[PDB]
């Protein structure tokens, strides 16, 4: 794995083109996330 | 060590997690190529993931981060799609869950858009789609996502052409 930039703990990627997209995030230590909910689902065909 | 507790659809906690799934769907610039074409999900089951060891691993690091960031963990709830969801819930995130070809380096990636994480349930770029039909837009096969608790601490802001 890589490291977060010095003095940081993560990276926030903000969309500068698509105004409708939300942020994506990166961490570099697995102990900084907990997998709290497991969601089972189907995608739905548009009507 | 991992226990999975089914939530009832009548439980308030089920309903708020479903609404986070549903309200963060968006259209993607690939036209649905990687994740499928949809505006919303059929949510079949929501389970709470309980593992004392993994949880104490999380809260121990959260306190270190918080103390290096003016007492602010900067904790979010974020989605994560992966073929390795089953390994993740029993063993936790580690460096084998890091995306080498990721846009911000070799780390573990999360999304606020559920439909973004949906693009990775069958692999990078949707892989070859579902195991049964090889269909990245399969409306039949059941999929799984993780809704995760994530400590960001001091976060480096990257303005990506996304
Ligand atoms: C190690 N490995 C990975 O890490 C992924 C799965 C998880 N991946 C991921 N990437 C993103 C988002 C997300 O939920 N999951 C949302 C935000 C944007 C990017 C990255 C790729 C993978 C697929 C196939 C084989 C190996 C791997
Ligand atoms: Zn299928």
């Amino acid at each position: 794995m890589a490291h977060s930039p010095p003095g940081h703990h993560s990276v926030t990627g903000r969309p500068s083109v698509n105004g409708l997209a939300l942020a994506e995030y990166v961490i570099y230590r697995g102990e900084q996330a907990y997998p709290e909910y497991l969601i089972t689902y189907q995608i739905m065909r548009p009507e | 060590g991992t226990i999975l507790i089914d939530l009832s659809p009548d439980d308030k906690e089920f309903q708020s997690v479903e609404e986070e799934m549903q309200s963060t769907v968006r259209e993607h610039r690939d036209g649905g190529h990687a994740g499928g074409i949809f505006n919303r999900y059929n949510i079949l089951k929501i389970q709470k993931v309980c593992n004392k060891k993994l949880w104490e691993r999380y809260t121990h690091r959260r306190k270190e981060v918080s103390e290096e960031n003016h007492n602010h963990a900067n904790e979010r709830m974020l989605f994560h799609g992966s073929p390795f969801v089953n390994a993740i819930i029993h063993k936790g995130f580690d460096e084998r869950h890091a995306y080498i070809g990721g846009m911000f380096g070799a780390g573990i990636y999360f999304a606020e858009n559920s439909s973004k994480s949906n693009q990775y349930v069958y692999g990078i770029g949707g892989g070859t789609g579902c195991p049964v039909h090889k269909d990245r837009s399969c409306y039949i096969c059941h999929r799984q996502l993780l809704f995760c608790r994530v400590t960001l601490g001091k976060s480096f802001l990257q303005f990506s052409a996304m």
